[PDB]
């Protein structure tokens, strides 16, 4: 528990085994420095129809004509995903099994999202976001062209993206980040707040010092970085807004079960 | 339901 350093390199070995696009390998694909082919670029319809194979995608079948469900439908199953991943990365963080399993669900009810959008940045940069493990990239103005409400999805994650890539944060300062946003302590629910919070403390000290060793020339990066959790909040805020035209005015559009069990009673 | 929980439980 004293040694930082070994909080610090724990969380980054079980991030790398969770995550299997890092921030690293995205920045290569992204500059265009690494050994591999460039990203197919998702423009339009076509571009789309033509890299869909290789989007991962297991259904009942053909899903439909229109672009915007046909992304709104993709996306979604990235989605699943990702809460998987960030599931299987919160069992790693020393104490959180430790804790009521029904503590463990609330945290990762509200904490997912804020995760996703957190990692999304790393896979972005002003014009465009990587998907399916970095082989196609999916670009801005294309999401940003779509009908409404479908359009007004994916800007503001881009409009954050933008800012919080600015901090130049890695995969080991992002590892101890997001176990700092899962052990939230003030999470609506929680039956016993005090073991969660001390879990966080040395979350917290270990972040500190991490962002202390790693970017010596930004002073105060740490309460920058903390400041980004407000601009997290206000994007599953927003989301979940977005959701609901499309729940009130879009048809046939039944979220994955896990998705509507996140966000039943959220908030 | 209690699908989070699935996930958790391995
Ligand atoms: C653009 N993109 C990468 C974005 O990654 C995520 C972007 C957002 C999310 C969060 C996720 N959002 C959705 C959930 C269900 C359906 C649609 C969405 C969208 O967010 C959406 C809606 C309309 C248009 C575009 C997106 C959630 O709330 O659980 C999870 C992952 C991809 C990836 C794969 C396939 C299609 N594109």
């Amino acid at each position: 528990s004293a040694d930082l350093r070994a909080l610090a390199k724990h969380l980054y070995d079980s991030y790398i085994k969770s995550f299997p696009l890092t921030k690293a390998k995205a920045r290569a694909i992204l500059t265009g420095k690494t050994t591999d082919k460039s990203p197919f670029v998702i423009y339009d319809m076509n571009s789309l129809m033509m890299g869909e194979d290789k989007i991962k995608f297991k259904h009942i079948t053909e899903q439909s004509k229109e672009v915007a469900i046909r992304i709104f439908q993709g996306c979604q199953f990235r989605s699943v995903e990702a809460v998987q991943e960030i599931t299987e990365y919160a069992k790693s963080i020393p104490g959180f099994v430790n804790l009521d399993l029904n503590d463990q669900v609330t945290l990762l009810k509200y904490g997912v999202h804020e995760i996703i959008y957190t990692m999304l940045a790393s896979l972005m940069n002003k014009d465009g976001v990587l998907i399916s493990e970095g082989q196609g990239f999916m670009t801005r103005e294309f999401l940003k062209s779509l009908r409404k409400p479908f359009g007004d999805f994916m800007e503001p994650k881009f409009e954050f993206a933008v800012k919080f890539n600015a901090l130049e944060l890695d995969d080991s300062d992002l590892a101890i980040f997001i176990a700092v946003i899962i052990l939230s302590g003030d999470r609506p629910g929680l039956l016993n707040v005090k073991p969660i919070e001390d879990i966080q403390d040395n979350l917290l000290q270990a972040l500190e010092l991490q962002l202390k060793l790693n970017h010596p020339e930004s002073s105060q990066l740490f309460a920058k970085l903390l400041q980004k959790m407000t601009d997290l909040r206000q994007i599953v805020t927003e989301h979940v807004q977005l959701l609901q035209v499309i729940k009130k005015t879009e048809t046939d559009m039944s979220l994955h079960p896990l998705l509507q069990e996140i966000y039943k009673d959220l908030y | 339901s209690t699908l989070l929980a699935s996930l958790l439980q391995s």
